[PDB]
């Protein structure tokens, strides 16, 4: 789950 | 046209993995997910990786849940629109 | 007469911080807030007993963001709502209750 | 106070089991 909430977070979030 | 779009994902069972960013199309918010499983694939390998369209649809059904919420410029209002819908168009931008 | 409502909630100005979720009804989305402005109430030291929807008001003006889309059982979308008409929802509740 | 409690508060009520 925590690979899947790192790829997630890095397009989501990206800034 | 441009719409204003909402995609909601939670990643784990967790409640608390619930997030959301926003986009200003449907097609940004779709390559989005496609940059995520991108991203996913890398870090399985390291290596040069292929991968079938089952793989693609996969990694949209190892996320507890996804939706999006699409504006309708004539309606006013926002469209929910699924995980099935989500993958069709995900693969449709793909191919 | 209840209607599905996403809650969109950014806490601080990082985009981590975009949170969200759903209820059964508007009115459970707005009792949902008014908790975790009586949480964050509770964390304050030495304060008076009773609060004011002003204190309200200020803790959801600390969210960056705070939005919700309703469910119109008519057209079959979602109603986007966004602080100002969320902070006179809540100050109908409260003074109802 | 800061933006951890006011997430923290946001947390403990939005995503309660």
């Amino acid at each position: 789950s925590e690979d899947i909430k790192d790829s997630v977070f890095k397009v989501l979030h990206a800034e | 046209t441009s719409s204003h779009t909402v995609l909601l994902i939670q990643t784990s069972p967790r409640l608390d993995s619930r997030t959301w960013g926003d986009y200003e199309s449907v097609t940004d918010a779709l390559d989005a997910l496609c940059k995520m499983f991108e991203d996913f694939l890398s870090k399985k390998s390291a290596a040069p990786v292929t991968y079938d369209v089952s793989q693609v649809y996969e990694f949209l059904d190892k996320l507890s849940d996804v939706s999006m919420m699409i504006f309708n410029r004539e309606t006013g209002q926002y469209i929910g629109r699924t995980r099935a819908w989500i993958k069709q168009q995900v693969y449709e931008m793909m191919r």
